[PDB]
């Protein structure tokens, strides 16, 4: 079974930094793409970026609004995934998810099947 | 240039296997249909004449058209010369990597009356001038200039209503072939310009009316036609799939390989 | 037997016991520059045992869902031996190569590679306005990977690396017009290609112009049942042939 | 490329057949449009991938269809278990945009 | 005045008037074929009716 | 004062003319020729090399390398169908974009035979036989193995020599056929069926793939050069 538990949210000041971490269990971490999705309170889902698997070279691909402010990376030894947030504004207060992707046929359709429980960030 | 005719065949039962090849060796199989079945002797009078390089590339094609207005100061056109602004001549030339040809250059110059304000507009027959400036020469900046004397540049004059102007251009290049592609930079420090635009240095082409401004503006338009003669072509190349985006380079956006059917067995 | 080769160049030797044929360029074997087509006017340097030998590049792993690799062959050799020291002290230079991609597996694995050699492979950028930087086009004897997804336009200077367009804009199935060989793990173990000097000038500079590209593209991916050895590596072994240089100067 | 779902809120009694839509401004490929279900106060879940294929563990009542720029999700029988919010995802170029949302209100 | 053969399923006459060699007509009658360097670029020649890998 | 009389056709610009013209740079000196390898003398040298055919489109694979691979399993019944497509090398979307279809779409008529090389890209211990049939038109598609065995076929055994070549002959009333789709000059269907199964040992994967190549024989020809529909422009670049 896939089990994704993320942690690290909390209250923060505007203009400050915050690092979220998502831990993965139940699958091989170096085979699957790993996404980051946020969602404001009662609004639409927003996609932030993913990080490709080992066979495609661990490159990242951010969104248009968070490019250059956020950073997606992982740890080399154990199965864990990060997100470093910088220069936070008032509209970045949302619920942050940690979604997985996989190959359905032999190809890559862009679905996000297994999601995390959601951590919360409140900036004020 | 005829093609090969089919020999007769007979039922065989032997140890010779023309059908079973090994395609890992990078080798196209050279079977003919008289090797897996029984055929009859048919004489092929067909010809491969209309699929040479010379019969394929030697047709005139438009490359640019630039407009200019009579009643204005600096009403005159220009064009830096390259074959990368149309989508149909560029894709034909980019099936090969190195080409070497002559040209046969033709201009089709038109005119159109503009909304003036006077009454009884009657204009005489108009004249045009198309000047070629190689890389280095002096360039014009207005219509009444010293640069349009053409003491050593080539140029052509044309009074409207006649046959279109035509001339031939030899193989003007530095290397021994026109390179269609270039994988490399322009500077030894590997910065700055990258791609095919570092080799393109062919000149400019300035156009103007020769007459003065009579009583109302006239907006002309000259279309330019290229025609390669005496073509040689080396190192063929797969044809372009994704659409062209920019002139200076080969930038693109990814597209599927084919259009799609609904099954693997759906005819 | 048509399944064994033995190539000898300089002080090195490649042995093979399960091969296909040897694909020779466009029918041309690499020779030196004649006196008809030469344009420079001073005597060239021909070391011919110091450079014409088998330089072995680095190894890459063939994973179960991988995309492809490319080496930018003209200066892939730039930091290798006495080929990389004549490439700097001289201004011109012409070469031809002998590329030998080698990848082995057992009788229980399955896969298929395509080993092409693309002359003048101009690559496209991800952002439409720019051209890719040098560090993204070619790595010094390290493979640059393709990607089975596509690179977005937020990246300013990066190569567009979708495999099904091969990074140049053409279809990836039509790359079999260049000289090529397949490494089918059912029958084959290596692929040899002997390439002549293909260029529009008789001698060209070695640092500003990469006049080839070697691409390895897995058309049928790797597969094995549980128990077989999961690490299948790929090694490339390039050797210059009939190398000469011209126009000596300082070090660059 | 912006997705527009209609209706924003909808109502149906158990036993009915109800159909929601998701219309894009430009054409998406049919293998890149997906459907999700997020219940009240919980994490979302994949429901339909590539516009007609059902995910794992989903009931057989759900069936998506459509092509081009008009896509739709069809529930044959409504129960009390599937009162949630349904989003549609796309990909024509980066980024991947999600829909506004169609909330199924049980009667 | 060269007299050539006039492609059909009879002769014509062709004289050159200008001083350069870039002023001539298009050729359109240079029919040469050699596809053996693209299809068969191998070193050891493979006979058709033999197995390809002995 | 020689008396001439100008015929119709004077002062026109026909794009496929053949005339002389005064040179714009007199007594130029070209740069002398060089022996660059790989000279194209004719466009039917390009359309006689093998190119991989996307037999497996199905709307999810065309944006992948999965479009070229034909899936072959180990079954539990006999006579199943592996693929099938009509033989229209200028209008059918399978052979539309290969190295043969990108050249036929510059011309209008075509005539000749077509080779089709398949290559078993599977394991080294997997075996099996396939039937590769081609049925001329007049009836529908073959739906059984019994209906496809009556046309032109070749039974391929997978062994040491991996690849096998089905050569589709030239059976037509006319001397040419249109590149565009027409039902007056339809050409037929190419199918492929299991002769026997795919039998594998223990600890060998069962799902094996098959590639397919296409080219032209030594009697292929084209006619009536036209423009291509696979390119499009709005403004200048
Ligand atoms: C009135 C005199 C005008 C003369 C104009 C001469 C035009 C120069 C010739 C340019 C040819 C460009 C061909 C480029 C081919 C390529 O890049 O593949």
């Amino acid at each position: 079974e896939v089990k994704l538990v993320e942690s690290g949210g909390g209250l923060v000041q505007p203009g400050g930094s915050l690092s979220l971490s998502c831990a993965a269990s139940g699958f091989t971490f170096t085979d699957y793409y790993m996404n980051w999705v946020r969602q404001p309170s009662g609004k639409a889902l927003e996609w932030l970026g993913f990080l490709r698997n080992k066979a495609n070279g661990y490159t990242t691909e951010y969104s248009a609004s968070v490019k250059g402010r956020f950073t997606i990376s992982r740890d080399n030894s154990q199965s864990i995934l990060y997100l470093q947030m910088n220069a936070l504004r008032a509209e970045d207060s949302a619920t942050y998810y940690c979604a997985r992707s996989r190959y359905y046929g032999g190809t890559y359709r862009y679905a996000l099947d297994y999601w995390g429980q959601g951590t919360s960030v409140t900036v004020s | 240039a005829r093609v090969a005719d089919t020999i007769s065949s007979r039922p065989t039962n032997s140890e010779s296997i023309p059908a079973l090849t090994a395609a890992e060796t990078g080798h196209t199989s050279q079977v003919v249909p008289s090797d897996t079945m029984q055929t009859r002797h048919v004489k092929n009078y067909h010809s491969r004449s209309e699929s040479s390089i010379e019969n394929f590339l030697c047709r005139s094609a438009c490359v640019y058209y630039a407009t200019y207005t009579n009643n204005s100061k600096k009403g005159f056109a220009e064009w830096v010369i390259n074959t990368r602004q149309v989508a149909q001549l560029r894709r034909k030339l980019e099936l090969f990597t190195y080409l070497r040809f002559d040209l046969e250059l033709t201009f089709v110059i038109t005119s159109a009356q503009q909304p003036s304000t006077a009454s009884s507009v009657d204009a005489p027959v108009q004249t045009h001038q198309i000047m070629y400036v190689p890389p280095g020469g002096p360039v014009p900046t207005k219509v009444k200039d010293y640069a349009w004397q053409t003491s050593t540049n080539p140029s052509v004059f044309w009074t409207e209503g006649n046959a279109p102007p035509r001339m031939s251009i030899p193989f003007i290049s530095i290397g021994n072939a026109y390179s269609c592609f270039y994988d490399g930079w322009t500077q030894f420090s590997r910065n700055g310009v990258y791609g095919i635009n570092t080799l393109n240095n062919m000149g400019t082409l300035y156009m103007r009316h020769v007459n003065e401004a009579g009583q109302g503006p006239i907006k002309s338009t000259v279309r330019i036609y290229f025609k390669p003669k005496h073509v040689k072509a080396w190192v063929p190349r797969p044809p372009r799939l994704c659409q062209y985006e920019k002139q200076k380079n080969v930038n693109f956006s990814p597209i599927g390989v084919t259009t799609s059917r609904t099954d693997i067995i759906t005819t | 037997s048509d399944r064994v080769r033995s190539i000898t160049l300089g002080n090195s030797t490649i042995t093979t016991q399960e091969c296909a044929n040897v694909v020779v360029g466009y029918g041309v074997w690499p020779e030196y520059l004649k006196d008809n087509e030469a344009t420079a006017e001073d005597q060239p340097t021909q070391p011919d045992v110091a450079t014409c030998r088998f330089y072995t590049l680095e190894s890459v792993q063939w994973m179960k869902n991988s995309a492809g690799w490319w080496w930018k062959l003209p200066d892939a050799l730039s930091q290798m031996g006495l080929f990389g020291q004549n490439m700097q002290y001289h201004y011109l230079g012409r070469t031809g190569y002998t590329i030998h991609v080698q990848c082995n597996a057992s009788k229980f694995h399955q896969g298929c590679l395509l080993v092409v050699c693309v002359p003048e492979a101009e690559m496209g950028c991800s952002n439409l306005n720019n051209t890719p930087e040098f560090s993204e086009l070619s790595g010094g004897d390290s493979a640059r990977m393709f990607t089975d997804t596509q690179v977005g336009e937020s990246n300013a200077k990066k190569v567009q690396t979708a495999v099904w367009n091969a990074g140049m804009g053409v279809g990836v199935g039509n790359l079999t017009i260049f000289p090529h060989q397949w490494i089918n793990l059912r029958t084959n173990n290596s692929a040899t290609l002997v390439m002549p000097y293909i260029n529009s000038v008789p001698m060209d500079n070695m640092f500003r112009h990469n006049n080839l590209t070697l691409m390895i593209i897995p058309f049928v991916p790797l597969n094995y049942s549980e128990g077989s050895s999961p690490y299948v590596p790929i090694t490339v072994t390039i050797a210059p042939m009939c190398a000469e240089y011209n126009g000596l100067r300082l070090a660059s | 490329n912006v997705l527009t779902q209609s209706p924003p809120i909808m109502s149906a009694s158990p036993g009915e057949k109800v159909t929601m839509t998701c219309r894009a401004s430009s054409s998406v490929s049919s293998s890149y449009l997906h459907w999700y279900q997020q219940k009240s106060g919980a994490s979302p879940k994949l429901w339909i991938y590539s516009t007609s294929n059902l995910a794992s563990g989903v009931p057989a009542r759900f069936s998506g269809s459509g092509s081009g720029t008009s896509y739709s999700l069809t529930i044959s029988s409504v129960e009390a278990e599937d009162a949630a919010t349904y989003y549609c995802q796309q990909f024509s170029g980066y980024p991947l945009t999600f829909g506004a949302g169609t909330k199924l209100e049980l009667k | 005045a060269q007299v050539s053969t006039q492609k059909t399923g009879i002769h014509y006459t062709n004289i050159n008037y200008y001083k350069d060699a870039a002023s001539n007509s298009a050729n359109r009658q240079d029919f040469t074929q050699d596809p053996g360097k693209f299809t068969e670029p191998v070193k050891d020649i493979m006979v058709k009716t033999m197995p390809a890998l002995n | 004062g020689l008396p001439v009389m100008t015929t119709p056709g004077s002062t026109q610009f026909l794009t496929s003319d053949d005339f002389q013209s005064p040179s714009a740079m007199p007594q130029f000196d070209v740069t002398p020729e060089m022996q660059i390898p790989g000279r194209v003398n004719n466009l039917m040298e390009i359309a006689e090399v093998d190119s991989v055919v996307p037999v497996n489109n199905t709307e999810d694979n065309v944006s992948s390398l999965k479009a070229y691979q034909i899936p072959v399993q180990s079954n539990s019944d006999n006579g199943k169908q592996v693929f099938g497509f009509p033989l229209q090398p200028g209008a059918n979307n399978v052979l539309n974009r290969t190295l043969l279809g990108e050249i036929l779409n510059y011309y209008t008529h075509w005539s000749g035979s077509i080779k089709l090389t398949f290559m078993f890209c599977g394991s080294a211990m997997a075996t099996g036989k396939f039937l590769l049939a081609y049925s001329p038109p007049g009836a529908g598609v073959p739906k059984n193995r019994k209906d496809a065995m009556l046309g032109t076929h070749v039974i391929w055994d997978v062994g040491l020599q991996s690849s096998c070549v089905l050569c589709v002959p030239w059976i037509s009333q006319t001397h040419y056929r249109y590149v565009v789709e027409d039902e007056y000059t339809a050409a037929g269907y190419v199918t492929c069926w299991y002769q026997t199964n795919i039998v594998v040992p223990a600890d060998v994967q069962s799902s094996c793939d098959i590639l397919c190549f296409v080219s032209a024989c030594n009697d292929f020809s084209v006619r009536m050069l036209k423009d291509t529909p696979f390119i499009r422009q709005d403004t200048f670049y």
